[PDB]
């Protein structure tokens, strides 16, 4: 089963000669959790996520991304170590589907903690199952 | 029969590597056939030791064996494939197509 | 019947390159002696391209050639010549002799 | 042709592993004659075909010379005093790399020079350049 948005990034640098990817290693990772979803006050809807994540250490992260499927909202993310906030932002409208989230800073201290299989959790104020993207460019 | 850039298209479902490689389906990685016989032109990028080696096989071909037409310089090419189960997209997969033959 | 190195002693006098190598009168260059076959082995330094061109001509030899035994590191060598009538040293004349061996 | 001093180096960075030339490329030029040597204080010319390639850098050069004297050597443009020293030795050194540097950006040029002596063996050009390529 090929994610959709793996296989988009390969047409698109393919097809338009203008552009070129941040970096040369762009790795896909899957949620591991499929069956959470809790609601809580004041439509406080939370549910976790958890990623097997492996990156070389003689690579650099230029940039780790999260790729949500929605259907004016506040999407904050957190990661539990009891909860650490990685990013926290703002949707707009029902109308948009996907939306991305930079977690680049993220990803960069995993690295030094080493490879180990994290958990994180999203708080809204075949599936489209959530994924992680990460731009990893090689040092040798 | 001259060492040359003789097009050679890939198919991966036909050595069962779609195991791994998500996409493409094949591309045209060509192939460099032919013989190298001296005297080697400087076109095909020749070593110090394949003008020797050449000249030996010359003299006595049980003295010393040919020099061979093999790729000299291999462009990149983008891919996506599970890297130990892992979604990869390398926009530069070094070493996949050939850009350039000679003889070593 | 393995790419390995296979001893190959050289002397300029039997190809006439006395006329402008002053020294040395020879020199080991050895060479790379055997066949590529899949699977190619890691001694061999193969390449992404070489390992795919084994796997096509293992399933249809027709459809593309074999590997090459072919040297793939060349080790300098001191040569004391004349370049277009100039006394010339060259304490590092690369790409002589053959100190590593593999399959392209 | 073997030069006695090119065949000299080759055996000596051969023979003792330890020591590698300043230079990778090793060149030897010679003097164009003219049989003359007048007698005071000797003074003689010399003139040499030099073609340093622009994509190498000269590491150093000098002059070998077969001879206490005052050698003061010159460079015909007027006269360019190049280097004088002090001096039995039957050869000698002086070293000539900033000359060469020039020579190097004019091109492939017959360059002539003269030696004054205040007081077969053809003084020889030594030149040792490293490629860049
Ligand atoms: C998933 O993580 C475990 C450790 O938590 C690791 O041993 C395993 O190799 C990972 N999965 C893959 C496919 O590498
Ligand atoms: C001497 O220098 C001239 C410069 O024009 C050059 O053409 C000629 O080839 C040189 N002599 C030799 C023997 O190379």
């Amino acid at each position: 089963d090929p994610p959709e948005y793996m296989l988009e990034l390969y047409n698109k640098f393919a097809t338009d000669r203008t552009s070129m990817p941040s970096a040369n290693i762009i790795r896909s990772f899957k949620n591991e959790d499929l069956f959470s979803q809790p609601v809580s006050f004041n439509g406080l809807r939370k549910y976790p996520l958890l990623f097997n994540v492996s990156i070389p250490h003689h690579e650099e992260v230029i940039m780790a991304e999260l790729r949500l499927y929605t259907l004016d909202r506040k999407i904050t993310i957190f990661e539990v170590l009891n909860m650490l906030v990685l990013v926290s932002g703002e949707i707009y409208g029902t109308n948009s589907e996907w939306e991305t989230f930079d977690v680049t800073d993220a990803i960069r201290r995993w690295q030094k903690s080493g490879s180990s299989t994290h958990q994180l959790e999203v708080h809204i104020e075949n599936k489209h199952n959530p994924l992680l993207i990460v731009f990893s460019d090689d040092q040798s | 029969n001259y060492c040359k850039r003789t097009p050679l298209y890939i198919d991966f479902k036909e050595i069962g590597w779609d195991s791994w490689i998500i996409a493409p389906p094949g591309y045209e990685a060509y192939e460099c056939r032919g013989v190298c016989n001296y005297p080697l032109a400087e076109h095909l990028t020749p070593t110090k030791h394949a003008i020797i080696q050449a000249l030996v096989h010359l003299k006595n071909s049980q003295k010393a064996s040919k020099a061979c037409c093999v790729p000299t310089k291999l462009e990149p090419i983008s891919i996506l494939y599970l890297d130990k189960g892992v979604v990869t997209y390398k926009f530069k997969y070094e070493g996949m197509a050939v850009s350039e033959c000679g003889c070593r």
